[PDB]
C-alpha cells in the first residue's frame, strides 16, 4: 500500500483521540459524540444550547487556544428531524491543530450566535440565515448577505430547486428589470449516476 | 470624508457555486474552483484536489506533487502581481500595472502550454495533475524566473522607497494581532500584523516540507507592511520555483489507481479494464467514501479551505468554500474606522479581495 | 394547424404562444410596446425594419432566442413584403408619420404602402391582418393626414375582407408625441391655442391598453372583419387637458389665443430645416380636431381591456420634464382635469 | 506549410472562409432531428 | 447624385470618428475582467486602437459586460447602460455574459446580458483570450464602419 | 475487479446471430452465463436456445436460422448482464444515465404489469419492468415492452370537426366542445349512449358516467360483452380473478375454460408455468388445442 | 525560516542624518522613480501588431469545437454520450438512432457555445477523438443564437480546421 | 524515456534578493552643488 | 450527395427538412441553411471492401492511439462483410 | 411538544409584533412612494402592504410568525435604507406577468396545469 | 422556563418562499425507487 494509498498518520490520530476524551470529559453538559476520522480530524458533536460554553472554552482554555474561526458551515440533511447541521471549523495556531464542532437545528429553533466568541462569525451565520433560514439570536446585524434584496426563499436548502422560482428580464413597457416565474430554454437534465453496486463495505449500514 | 460606517453589500457575484457542485460529479465540480479566486486558479484546484484525495485515501505521485507546487508558486506570482499592481492602480500609480502584466502574460503562456487554457486550466485534478509537462516548458520557466528578480526590483524601486506611497500606506488600516485572529484573518493579513503563521510551514502539504523558503513577517499591521510581505512572497516564490526546477523528479503524473485517475488513451484503446474505467470515470465518476473534511491550504490570499461532505456517491453532498476574502471583507468594517475615502480604497487594496470566492 | 405553431408552455418568455407576427413599423412608438407584449408570450415576431439596425437594438431583449427576426424591406417593394409575410399567421401594420417628407408623403405612407402590405398578405394566405387607423379619419377632414388615412383604411378594407381596423384616438406614453408635444412647448412663449383650446374635446387612450386590445384582437377569432375604436374612459376639453399636463409637470401656464392669421404659417416657419419638424400645420389641424364618438364601433371594453385613465399614468409620462425643484413630488398633488 | 504541408484529405475545405457573421452567409441554428409525433391525417373521403 | 455623395462621405467620417475613438467604460464583473485587463496589457494594448478607459458612463461609448451578470446586479447593469449617451454599444465577453455560462442553471444568474441590455457583439470563451476580446472589439469597429445613418436619413 | 490488463493476446470474435426483430444480438459480448437458456427453458418454455461448441469456441445461440419469437422473447434483453442481447427498437437511441424513470402500469393486458416508462427530455425512450411479487414478478410481455413506439404514430393531437364538405378539419377546443354540448343538450334518456374502449381509466369512465347521468342516460357500454344475466356486475366475485395471480402458486389443479392465456394474459401464463414446474401443477384446458 | 520586512532602524550619525535630510529636501527617490520610468521610455515595447501578428499558442490550446472524421470520410462520432455526460455546463445535447446502413450515428449533436466552458473535458472523454476543441478562437458573433452550434456547424468546423487539428493532435497525443 | 526534466548539473543560479544598488551622490555634495548654483545665480 | 426538398431547401444527412407550411423556415429568410455536403454514409460507401485471409480481423481505424479502440471482427459469414462498429470499414475473408 | 421560542411566548405577543410591524410599514409607505419616485399612489402601496400581511393570516404557530416578523423587519430595513431600488419595490406588483387562468375552463383551454 | 409549548401543527409553508401554485397543486411521491432490471445490483 506504499505508492498509491495515502500514508496514515497514527500519531495525530492518537493525539486527537486523547484531546477528544479531554474535551468530552471537561464539558459533559453539552458534548454528545466525539469522533476522529481516518485522516485524523476531530469532531465534537454537541448540543445547540452549548454553542457559547464550548466555543468560549476552546478559544480560551490553555490546552486548546482555538483562536481562529476558520469556517462556519451549515449542512442541510432533510431526513433528520433537526435537518440543519451547523459546523464550526476552528484553528489553534498555538498547538498547530484543527478541530470541528458540530451541532443541529431545524427551521424554527434559533441557534445562539457566536459573535461574542468569534467576531469572524459576524457574516458567516448571517450567510446561514441567507442560505438556510437558520435564525441566530442576539446577532448584531442579521439580514441577507448573498442573495438579491427581494429574494423569497433560502437557496441552499435541499427542498429548494437548482433554478429558482423567479427569473429576471428587462421589460421595456415598465422600463424596469422585472421578475417573472422561471422558464428554461433547456431543462437541467438529471443524470441518475448511482451505481447499483456497493462500493464500500466498511460503510455498510445494518438493515431494518 | 471621515468614514463612520462601511456596509459592504456583496452577493453581486453570488452565483450559487456550491449548490451547483451538489448536482455534478467531482470532475465536473473541479472547474468551479478555477472561477472562485479568478487570479489563483491552480491554488483552488490544489485545495479541492487535496480535499478529494484526503477523502479518497490516495496520494499523488512525486512528480505531480512537484508540478503542483511549481505551478502553485507561479500562481502565487500571478496573484501577488495582481494584488500589488491593482493596489498601486487604486492608490494612483498605474505604471507598474503595465510593467508587471507582461510577466503575468508570460505566466499565462506557461498555463496555456501546460493545460491549453490561459486562465482556467482544470489541470490539478484529484489524483495528481491531468497531463504531463511538455518538453522545454521547464527551460522557459527557468528563462522567466532568471529574469523576474529585476522586475520585482524595479517595482520595489518605484514604490517602496517612495514617499507618496509611504504617505498612503503606513498609518492606514492597522490591524492588531488579537483582532486579526478574532476576525479570522489569514495569510498576509496575519503576517502584516506580526503573527508567525503560514500553512506551508505549520501544516505542510505535498512537497512544501521539502523546499526551503522564508516566511515574511511584518511589524505594524498596516498597508505598507502587507505590501512588503507581498513583494517578499514574490521573492520567495522565485526561490521555491528555483528549488522545484532543480529538484524535479521523473515518473508519472497521475495516481496509478485507474479507479480514480483516467487511464492513458494509448492504453484505453487497447485494454478492456482501461476502457471500462475510462467509461465509468467520465460518465459516473469515482465513488468517494462518505464523510466530511476541512482541507485548507495557503492560497496567496490566505487560508483557502474546502469543507467537503461526501455521501458515498460520485457527487459531493456538500462543498463549503472558505475564502480568505470573506473574513477580510468582514474586517473591512473595523479597518476603516478613523480613515477617509482615499484610505478605504487603499484598505480594499491591501485586503486582496477577489469577489468570486467571496461571493460563490 | 401545423405542430410547430401549437401553443405550449405557461405563456412565459420561452414558451410557444402560437403567434407568428409580421409587425410592420415595429421600430416606432407603438411597435416597441407591441413587440414587448408579444415577445413576452413567446411569439415569433418578424420585424421588417427600414431604418438603421442600431435603431432596432431595443427590440432585441424583448423575446427569447430566435423569437425576433429582423429583416430589411422597402416601402415600394412588393418582393420584400412577400419575403416577409409569407410565414406569418398575423400581420400588424403600424407604418405612419406625423409629417410628410421628400420621399414619402401621406399618400405613400397611408394609401399605397398599407394597401400593398394587405394585398401581399392576402395573396400569401395570411389569416389575420390588423391595420391601425386614427379615430378622426374622414374624407372631408381639414387635414391631409386624416384624409389619406381614411382612404387607406377604405383600401385596406376593400383588399382584405377580414381586416381588423383599429381606431386609437390619442395615444400617450413615455415616448409619445401627444403629452410630450404639450410638455415640450414651454420656452416658446406660452402654449398657443385656437380660442384658448376650449372648443375641441378629446379622450386620449393609453398605449398599454391599445397594445392589450391589439393582442386580444390577435387572439380573438370574433375580431375578423370588425372595426375597433380604442378610446379612453374620460373625455376632456383640450384646454383643461393642457392645464393638467403642465400641472403634472409643475410648470408655469400662461396661455394666449392664436387664430388662423398666422398659426398655419408657423407650419412653414417651423419645418424650414430638413430635420424632424417640431410642429407642423397638419399637427396644428389635428390638435384642434375633436375626437368623434362612435357608439357603433366596439372599443377596449368590448375586447376585455380596461381603459386606464390619464390620472394614473400622466405622472409616469411627465416626470421627465420637472426641473429639480419639484421632481420629488407626489401623485396626490394635482387636482384632476374636469371631464365633459 | 511550405515545408511541412498538411495531410491531404478529401473532406478538408479547399476554400477557407473568414468569419461570415454579419453577412447573409452566416450561421443560423436549427434542430437536426425529424418529427417525433406523427399526426393522424383524417381520410379525405367523406364519412357517408 | 451630389447629395448622396455628401451624406456618404459624412457617414464615412462619423463612422470613422466613432470606430477609431471607442471609449469603453471600466466595467468588469468576474474572471473575464482579468482578461479584459490583459487586453489593456502592453502585449495586446487596446490604447493603440483608440480604445481607452473612461470611468464614468457619461463619458464612455461601449459597455463590455465582462463576467457573470447575477440577479442582484441586473438593475445596476441596466442603469449603467441607461446612463450612457447615444450611440452606446455593448460587447458581451465570456460565456456567462453571453448565455448564462457555467452558472446557467443557477437561481441567481441572469442567463445572458441580452435579457437586460441590447448586445451588439458576442465574444465567446471561458474566458476568451485577450486576443479574442481584441478580435471582438475590432469586429465592433467593423460593425460601426458599415453603419448607414445619414445615408438612410437622406433616403428617408 | 482490478484496474488494468495483462491480456496481451488476440481476442475471440463470435458470429452474430439472428433471433428476431426484437433482440439485437452481438455475441462477441456474451460471457456464456446461460441466462438465455434458463429463461427460455424454465420461464418462456421455448427450449430453443443453447450452447454449441466447446471450450473458448463455445457459442450461445440457436445453431440454425431460427427466429426466437415467444410472447416473452424480449425479457432476455433484461437478464443479459452484458450487452450481447440488446433491445433492437431501443437500440442506439438513448443512454440510461440521462433517462428519467416513471413508475407506471401496463394497460396492454388485464394483468396490470408494473413497468417503468423511462423517458428522456420529454420523449418515451423505453419500457422496463418493475418488480412485483404478486403480478409480473420482474417480467413483462413483448407487447408491453415494445409497443411504446406505436404511441408516437397515428396520434390525435388536435380537435377535429366535420366541415361543410363532411371532412374533418382542425378546430379549437371552444368550437369542438360547443358543437358537442349543443347536441348533448338536445338529448335525454336513451337518446344518448356511450361505448367505453379497451384502455380507458376509471377517472374518465366515472367522468362520462356522471355526465350521462346528468342527461339521465343509464346506457353506458363496453366493447367486451360480459354476461349480465344472473348476478351480473353486482357482486364483484363473478367477474374477478378471485384467487389471485399469486394464488396459482397455491393451486394444484387449474382448469382453463375457453381461453388462450399464453396470449390473452401472458404473465398469468408464466405464473401457471412456474407453478407447473415447481409445484407440479396439473393443468387442463377446455378449448382448442393451442400451445 | 522567517524574516522581518521593515525592521530597520535608520542610522543616527551626522552622515546618514544629512543624507536623509538631503533626501527630504532634494527628493532623491522621486528622481529614482523618474529615472526608472525614463528607462522604460527608451525600450522596445512589447506590443504585437494584432491582427497582423498573433500571440503565441500551444498545440494543447482549447478554442472552438469541431467534429473530426476518420481518414475515410466517415465521421468519428458513434453516439456514446460520454462528452455530454462529462460536460460540466451541460452544453452538449445528443440524440441518436441507427442510420440507413445500421451504424450507431447521431442525429442531434448540439454544443451551446454560450454555456460551454472551454475546459476540454469532451475531447479527453471522447474515446474515438471525435469531438475536439480546436485552435480557432476568433469566432465572435453579432447574434446570440449564432453561438448555438448544431451538428452541421460542428462538422463544418471539423472540415474547415481538420488540416490543423490533425497536426495539433499529432504533436500532442503522446502526452495523453 | 523522454520527459521534461532539468539538465544534468541542474539549472543555474537564480537571484531572488533585494537589489537596490545605492546610486547617487551623498548629502553634502548635493548641498554643495545647490549652494554653488545659488551663489553663481546671486553673483 | 445532398438532395433538395420541393420547397427549395436543402436536406441534411439526418433527413431534417422543414415542411412547406412550417413557419420555422423564416429563420433562413435572407440567410442560409448551413449543411455539410460531405455525407458520411456516402463517403463510407466509397471505401473498398478489404480482403483478408484471416478468420478474425482486428481494427483500430488507423493511427494507433489516433483511431478508435481496437476491436475484433469475425468473418465466418461468407455472405456478409464484417463491418467495424466504429469506423465502418468492412472486411471480407477471401475464402 | 416543548420547543424553544424566538421572541414570543404565545400568540398574543406574536400578534403584538405583527401589529407593530404593520404600524411601521404603514408609516413607511408614503416615504417609499416619495423617495423611490414610484408611479403608484400611496393608497395603492398601502393596499399592497395589506395584501402581503393578509397573505399570512392563517398561522397559529408562534415561531413561524416570529420569523415572519423578523423577515418583514429585514424587508423594512432594506426599504428605509435605500438598498432596494425601484425594481425591487415594484416586484411586489406582478405587472408584466399576464393574469393566470383561474377557472377550470380557461386552464383547460390553454394548458395542462391544474 | 426557556421553553414554550406549541400545541399546533409544524408547518413552514409561509417561510420556504415557494409560490402557492408549487405548494398546493403539486403531488409529492414517496417511494423506494424500483430496481433497474438491466442490473442485478
Ligand atoms: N398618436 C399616435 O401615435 C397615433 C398613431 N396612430 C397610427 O399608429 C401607427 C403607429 O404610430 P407611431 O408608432 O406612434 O408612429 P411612428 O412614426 O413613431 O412609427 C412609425 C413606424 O413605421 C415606420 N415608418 C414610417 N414611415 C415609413 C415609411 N415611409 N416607410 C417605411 N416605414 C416607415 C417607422 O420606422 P422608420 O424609423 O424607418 O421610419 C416606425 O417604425 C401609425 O400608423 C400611426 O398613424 C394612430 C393614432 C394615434
Ligand atoms: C410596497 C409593499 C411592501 C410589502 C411589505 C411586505 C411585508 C410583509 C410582511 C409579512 C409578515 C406577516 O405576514 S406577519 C403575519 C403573521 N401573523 C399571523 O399569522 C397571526 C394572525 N394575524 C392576524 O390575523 C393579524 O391581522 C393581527 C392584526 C396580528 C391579528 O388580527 P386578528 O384579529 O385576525
Ligand atoms: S464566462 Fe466563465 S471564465 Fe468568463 S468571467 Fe464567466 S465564469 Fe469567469
Ligand atoms: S444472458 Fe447474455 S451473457 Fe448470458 S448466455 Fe445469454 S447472451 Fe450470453
Ligand atoms: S457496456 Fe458491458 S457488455 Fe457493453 S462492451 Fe462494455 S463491458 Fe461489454
Ligand atoms: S469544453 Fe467543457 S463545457 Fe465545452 S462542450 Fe466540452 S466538456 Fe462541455
Ligand atoms: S463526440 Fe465522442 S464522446 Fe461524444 S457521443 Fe460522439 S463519440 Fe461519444
Ligand atoms: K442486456
Ligand atoms: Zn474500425
Amino acid at each position: 500500500t506504499r505508492p498509491t494509498v495515502r500514508p496514515r498518520n497514527d500519531v495525530a490520530h492518537k493525539q486527537l483521540s486523547a484531546f477528544g476524551e479531554y474535551v468530552a470529559e471537561i464539558l459533559p453538559k453539552y458534548v454528545q459524540q466525539v469522533q476522529v476520522s481516518c485522516f485524523s480530524e476531530l469532531e465534537i458533536c454537541i448540543h445547540p444550547d452549548g454553542v457559547i460554553p464550548v466555543l468560549t472554552f476552546l478559544r480560551d482554555h490553555s490546552n486548546a487556544q482555538f483562536k481562529s474561526l476558520a469556517d462556519l458551515t451549515a449542512v442541510d440533511i432533510p431526513t433528520r428531524q433537526n435537518r440543519f447541521e451547523i459546523v464550526y471549523n476552528l484553528l489553534s495556531l498555538r498547538f498547530n491543530s484543527r478541530i470541528r464542532v458540530k451541532t443541529y437545528t431545524d427551521e424554527l429553533t434559533p441557534v445562539e450566535s457566536s459573535v461574542s466568541v468569534y467576531k469572524a462569525a459576524n457574516w458567516y451565520e448571517r450567510e446561514i440565515w441567507d442560505m438556510f433560514g437558520v435564525f441566530f439570536a442576539n446577532h448584531p446585524d442579521l439580514r441577507r448577505i448573498l442573495t438579491d434584496y427581494g429574494f423569497e426563499g433560502h437557496p441552499f436548502r435541499k427542498d429548494f430547486p437548482l433554478s429558482g422560482y423567479v427569473e429576471l428580464r428587462y421589460d421595456d413597457e415598465v422600463k424596469r428589470v422585472v421578475a417573472e416565474p422561471v422558464e428554461l430554454a433547456q431543462e437541467f437534465r438529471k443524470f441518475d449516476l448511482n451505481s447499483p453496486w456497493e462500493a464500500f463495505p466498511a460503510y455498510r449500514q445494518p438493515p431494518e | 470624508e471621515m468614514v463612520r460606517k462601511c456596509d459592504p453589500h456583496i452577493g453581486l457575484l453570488h452565483r450559487g457555486t456550491e449548490k451547483l457542485i451538489e448536482y455534478k460529479t467531482y470532475l465536473q465540480a473541479l472547474p468551479y474552483f478555477d472561477r472562485l479566486d479568478y487570479v489563483s486558479m491552480m491554488c483552488n484546484e490544489q485545495a479541492y484536489s487535496l480535499a478529494v484525495e484526503k477523502l479518497l485515501n490516495i496520494q499523488p505521485p512525486p512528480r505531480a506533487q512537484w508540478i503542483r507546487v511549481l505551478f502553485g508558486e507561479i500562481t502565487r506570482l500571478l496573484n501577488h502581481i495582481m494584488a500589488v499592481t491593482t493596489h498601486a492602480l487604486d492608490i494612483g500609480a498605474m505604471t507598474p500595472f503595465f510593467w508587471m502584466f507582461e510577466e503575468r502574460e508570460k505566466m499565462f503562456e506557461f498555463y496555456e502550454r501546460v493545460s491549453g487554457a490561459r486562465m482556467h486550466a482544470a489541470y490539478v485534478r484529484p489524483g495528481g495533475v491531468h497531463q504531463d509537462l511538455p518538453l522545454g516548458l521547464m527551460d522557459d520557466i527557468y528563462e522567466f524566473s532568471k529574469n523576474f528578480s529585476l522586475r520585482i526590483d524595479e517595482l520595489e524601486e518605484m514604490l517602496t522607497n517612495n514617499r507618496i506611497w509611504r504617505n498612503r500606506t503606513v498609518d492606514i488600516g492597522v490591524v492588531t494581532a488579537e483582532d486579526a485572529l478574532n476576525y479570522g484573518f489569514s495569510g498576509v493579513m496575519l503576517r502584516g500584523s506580526g503573527i508567525q503563521w503560514d500553512l506551508r510551514k505549520t501544516q505542510p502539504y505535498d512537497v512544501y516540507d521539502q523546499v526551503e523558503f522564508d516566511v515574511p513577517i511584518g511589524s505594524r499591521g498596516d498597508c505598507y507592511d502587507r505590501y512588503l510581505c507581498r513583494v517578499e512572497e514574490m521573492r520567495q516564490s522565485i526561490r521555491i520555483i528555483s528549488q522545484c526546477l532543480n529538484k524535479m523528479p521523473p515518473g508519472e503524473i497521475k495516481v496509478d489507481d485507474a479507479k480514480v485517475s483516467p487511464p492513458k488513451r494509448a492504453e484505453m484503446k487497447t485494454s478492456m479494464e482501461s476502457l471500462i474505467h475510462h467509461f465509468k470515470l467520465y460518465t459516473e465518476g469515482y465513488q468517494v467514501p462518505p464523510g466530511a473534511t476541512y482541507t485548507a491550504i495557503e492560497a496567496p490570499k490566505g487560508e483557502f479551505g474546502v469543507y467537503l461532505v461526501s455521501d458515498g456517491s460520485s457527487r459531493p453532498y456538500r462543498c463549503k468554500i472558505k475564502a480568505p476574502g470573506f473574513a477580510h471583507l468582514a474586517g473591512l468594517d473595523k479597518m476603516s474606522k478613523g480613515h477617509m475615502l482615499a484610505d478605504v480604497v487603499a484598505i480594499i487594496g491591501t485586503q486582496d479581495i477577489v469577489f468570486g470566492e467571496v461571493d460563490r | 394547424l401545423h405542430h410547430a405553431v401549437i401553443p405550449h408552455g405557461k405563456g412565459g418568455r420561452s414558451s410557444v404562444s402560437g403567434i407568428v407576427a409580421t409587425v410592420f413599423g415595429a421600430t416606432g412608438f407603438l411597435g416597441r410596446y407591441l413587440v414587448n407584449h408579444l415577445g413576452r408570450m413567446g411569439s415569433q415576431v418578424i420585424v421588417p425594419y427600414r431604418c438603421e439596425p442600431y435603431d432596432t437594438m431595443h427590440l432585441r431583449p424583448m423575446g427569447d432566442l430566435g423569437q425576433i427576426i429582423f429583416m430589411d424591406w422597402n416601402g415600394r417593394d412588393k418582393d420584400s413584403i412577400r419575403r416577409a409575410v409569407e410565414h406569418s399567421n398575423v400581420v400588424i401594420n403600424l407604418v405612419g408619420r406625423e409629417w410628410e417628407t421628400k420621399n414619402f408623403d401621406f399618400e405613400d405612407v397611408f394609401v399605397k404602402i398599407p394597401q400593398a402590405i394587405a394585398q401581399v398578405s392576402k395573396e400569401a394566405g395570411v389569416e389575420k391582418f390588423i391595420h391601425i387607423s386614427h379615430l378622426n379619419a374622414d374624407i372631408k377632414s381639414s387635414s391631409k393626414y386624416l384624409r389619406n388615412k381614411a382612404v387607406g383604411e377604405k383600401e385596406v378594407r376593400e383588399t382584405f375582407p377580414e381586416a381588423t381596423i383599429i381606431k386609437p384616438a390619442d395615444i400617450f406614453g413615455r415616448e409619445d408625441r401627444f403629452l410630450n408635444y404639450f410638455a415640450n412647448i414651454r420656452w416658446f412663449g406660452g402654449v398657443p391655442l385656437i380660442s384658448l383650446g376650449k372648443k375641441t374635446v378629446k379622450q386620449p387612450v393609453y398605449i398599454v391598453d391599445v397594445t392589450k386590445g391589439i393582442i386580444n384582437a390577435i387572439k380573438d377569432p370574433d375580431a375578423r372583419g370588425k372595426t375597433f375604436a380604442f378610446v379612453g374612459p374620460n373625455r376632456y376639453l383640450l384646454f383643461d387637458l393642457v392645464q393638467y399636463v403642465f400641472a403634472v409637470a409643475h410648470r408655469p401656464f400662461l396661455p394666449y389665443p392664436m387664430p388662423h392669421f398666422a398659426y398655419r404659417w408657423i407650419g412653414r416657419l417651423f419645418e424650414i430645416s430638413p430635420f424632424e419638424p417640431w410642429t407642423t400645420r397638419d399637427k396644428v389641424e389635428r390638435i384642434h380636431t375633436t375626437d368623434r364618438t362612435l357608439p357603433h364601433l366596439p372599443g377596449l371594453e368590448d375586447l376585455g381591456v380596461q381603459a386606464t385613465p390619464l390620472e394614473l399614468k400622466a405622472i409616469e409620462v411627465l416626470r421627465r420634464h420637472r426641473t429639480y425643484r419639484w421632481l420629488s413630488s407626489e401623485i396626490e398633488d394635482v387636482q384632476p382635469a374636469k371631464t365633459v | 506549410p511550405t515545408v511541412k504541408p498538411p495531410t491531404a484529405r478529401k473532406f478538408i475545405w479547399t476554400n477557407h472562409k473568414f468569419n461570415l457573421s454579419g453577412t447573409p452567409q452566416q450561421y443560423v441554428p436549427y434542430s437536426t432531428t425529424r418529427k417525433k409525433i406523427q399526426e393522424w391525417v383524417p381520410p379525405s373521403t367523406p364519412y357517408k | 447624385s451630389r447629395g448622396e455623395y455628401v451624406v456618404a462621405k459624412l457617414d464615412d467620417l462619423i463612422n470613422w470618428a466613432r470606430r477609431s475613438s471607442l471609449w469603453p467604460m471600466t466595467f468588469g464583473l468576474a474572471c473575464c475582467a482579468v482578461e479584459m485587463m490583459h487586453m489593456a496589457a502592453p502585449r495586446y494594448d487596446m490604447d493603440r486602437f483608440g480604445v481607452v478607459f473612461r470611468a464614468s458612463p457619461r463619458q464612455s461609448d461601449v459597455m463590455i459586460v465582462a463576467g457573470t451578470l447575477t440577479n442582484k446586479m441586473a438593475p445596476a447593469l441596466r442603469k449603467v447602460y441607461d446612463q450612457m449617451p447615444e450611440p452606446r454599444y455593448v460587447v458581451s465577453m465570456g460565456s456567462c455574459a453571453n448565455g448564462g455560462g457555467y452558472y446557467h442553471y443557477s437561481y441567481s444568474v441572469v442567463r445572458g446580458c441580452d435579457r437586460i441590455v441590447p448586445v451588439d457583439i458576442y465574444v465567446p470563451g471561458c474566458p476568451p483570450t485577450a486576443e479574442a476580446l481584441l478580435y471582438g472589439i475590432l469586429q465592433l469597429q467593423k460593425k460601426i464602419k458599415r453603419e448607414k445613418r445619414l445615408r438612410i436619413w437622406y433616403r428617408r | 475487479g482490478s484496474d488494468r490488463s495483462r491480456f496481451l493476446e488476440g481476442k475471440r470474435a463470435v458470429e452474430d446471430k439472428n433471433i428476431g426483430p426484437l433482440v439485437k444480438t452481438i455475441m462477441t459480448r456474451c460471457i456464456q452465463c446461460t441466462r438465455c437458456i434458463r429463461f427460455a427453458s424454465e420461464i418462456a418454455g421455448v427450449d430453443d436456445l443453447g450452447t454449441t461448441g466447446r471450450g473458448n469456441d463455445m457459442q450461445v445461440g440457436t445453431y440454425i436460422e431460427k427466429m426466437f419469437m415467444s410472447e416473452l422473447s424480449g425479457n432476455i434483453i433484461d437478464i443479459c448482464p452484458v450487452g450481447a442481447l440488446t433491445s433492437k427498437p431501443y437500440a442506439f437511441t438513448a443512454r440510461p444515465w440521462e433517462t428519467r424513470k416513471t413508475e407506471s402500469i401496463d394497460v396492454m393486458d388485464a394483468v396490470g404489469s408494473n413497468i417503468v416508462v423511462s423517458t428522456r427530455t420529454g420523449e418515451v425512450m423505453r419500457i422496463l419492468p418493475r418488480m412485483h411479487e404478486d403480478i409480473n414478478e420482474e417480467w413483462i410481455s413483448d407487447k408491453t415492452r415494445f409497443a411504446y413506439d406505436g404511441l408516437k404514430r397515428q396520434r390525435l393531437t388536435e380537435p377535429m370537426v366535420r366541415n361543410e364538405k363532411g371532412l374533418l378539419t382542425h378546430t379549437t377546443w371552444e368550437d369542438a366542445l360547443s358543437r358537442v354540448a349543443g347536441m348533448l343538450q338536445s338529448c335525454q334518456g336513451n337518446d344518448v349512449a356511450a361505448i367505453a374502449g379497451g384502455l380507458v381509466d376509471a377517472e374518465a369512465l366515472i367522468a362520462l358516467k356522471d355526465l350521462l347521468n346528468r342527461v339521465d342516460s343509464d346506457t353506458l357500454c363496453t366493447e367486451e360483452v360480459f354476461p349480465t344475466a344472473g348476478a351480473g356486475t353486482d357482486l364483484r366475485s363473478n367477474y374477478l380473478l378471485n384467487t389471485t395471480i399469486a394464488g396459482v402458486e397455491e393451486a394444484d389443479v387449474v382448469l382453463l375454460v375457453g381461453t388462450n392465456p399464453r396470449f390473452e394474459a401472458p404473465l398469468f401464463n408464466a405464473r401457471i408455468r412456474k407453478s407447473w414446474l415447481h409445484n407440479d401443477l396439473k393443468v387442463a384446458l377446455i378449448g382448442s388445442p393451442v400451445d | 525560516t522567517y524574516k522581518y520586512v521593515n525592521l530597520r532602524e535608520p542610522s543616527m550619525d551626522m552622515k546618514s542624518v544629512t543624507d536623509r535630510a538631503a533626501q527630504t529636501l532634494l527628493w532623491t527617490e522621486l528622481i529614482r522613480g523618474l529615472g526608472m520610468t525614463l528607462s522604460y521610455l527608451f525600450r522596445e515595447p512589447a506590443t504585437i501588431n494584432y491582427p497582423f501578428e498573433k500571440g503565441p499558442l500551444s498545440p494543447r490550446f482549447r478554442g472552438e469545437h469541431a467534429l473530426r472524421r476518420y481518414p475515410s470520410g466517415e465521421e468519428r462520432c458513434i453516439a456514446c454520450k460520454l462528452c455530454e455526460a462529462v460536460c460540466p455546463a451541460q452544453a452538449i445535447t445528443i440524440e441518436a438512432e441507427p442510420r440507413a446502413d445500421g451504424s450507431r450515428r447521431t442525429t442531434r449533436y448540439d454544443i451551446d457555445m454560450t454555456k460551454c466552458i472551454y475546459c476540454g473535458f469532451c475531447q479527453e472523454a471522447c474515446p474515438v477523438d471525435a469531438i475536439v476543441e480546436g485552435p480557432n478562437f476568433e469566432f465572435s458573433t453579432e447574434t446570440h443564437e449564432e453561438l448555438l452550434y448544431n451538428k452541421e456547424k460542428l462538422l463544418n468546423n471539423g472540415d474547415k480546421w481538420e488540416a490543423e487539428i490533425a497536426a495539433n493532435i499529432q504533436a500532442d497525443y503522446l502526452y495523453r | 524515456v523522454k520527459q521534461d526534466m532539468p539538465p544534468v548539473g541542474g539549472y543555474g543560479p537564480i537571484d531572488y534578493k533585494r537589489n537596490l544598488p545605492r546610486r547617487g551622490l551623498s548629502g553634502y555634495s548635493m548641498f554643495a552643488v545647490g549652494i554653488g548654483a545659488l551663489l553663481f545665480g546671486y553673483w | 450527395g445532398v438532395r433538395t426538398s420541393p420547397t427549395g431547401e436543402k436536406v441534411t444527412h439526418t433527413g431534417q427538412v422543414y415542411d412547406d407550411e412550417d413557419y420555422r423556415r423564416v429563420r433562413f429568410v435572407g440567410r442560409q441553411k448551413e449543411v455539410n455536403e460531405n455525407f458520411a454514409i456516402d463517403l463510407i460507401a466509397e471505401q473498398p471492401v478489404s480482403q483478408v485471409g484471416s478468420r478474425v480481423i482486428s481494427c483500430d481505424g488507423g493511427g494507433g492511439a489516433l483511431g478508435h479502440p481496437r476491436v475484433y471482427i469475425n468473418l465466418d459469414k461468407e455472405t456478409k462483410t464484417g463491418t467495424c462498429g466504429y469506423c465502418g470499414l468492412q472486411f471480407r475473408q477471401q475464402h | 411538544t416543548s420547543v424553544k421560542p424566538i421572541f414570543s411566548r404565545d400568540m398574543n405577543e406574536a400578534k403584538r409584533r405583527v401589529r407593530e410591524l404593520y404600524r411601521a410599514w404603514y408609516r413607511e409607505v408614503p416615504n417609499t412612494v416619495h423617495l423611490f419616485q414610484l408611479d403608484i399612489s400611496v393608497k395603492q402601496g398601502r393596499d399592497k402592504v395589506r395584501e402581503m400581511f393578509k397573505k399570512n393570516a392563517h398561522v397559529t404557530d408562534p415561531r413561524v410568525v416570529d420569523l415572519l416578523v423578523i423577515k418583514g423587519k429585514m424587508e423594512l430595513e432594506e426599504t428605509i435604507n435605500v438598498w432596494k431600488q425601484r425594481t425591487h419595490v415594484m416586484r411586489f406588483f406582478h405587472e408584466t406577468e399576464a393574469p393566470r387562468p383561474k377557472d377550470f375552463l380557461s386552464k383547460f383551454y390553454v394548458g395542462h396545469d391544474p | 422556563t426557556q421553553l414554550i409549548t406549541v400545541d399546533e401543527k409544524l408547518d413552514i409553508t409561509t417561510l420556504t418562499g415557494v409560490p402557492e401554485e408549487h405548494i398546493k397543486t403539486r403531488k409529492a411521491r414517496i417511494f423506494v425507487p424500483a430496481r433497474n432490471n438491466m442490473q442485478s445490483g
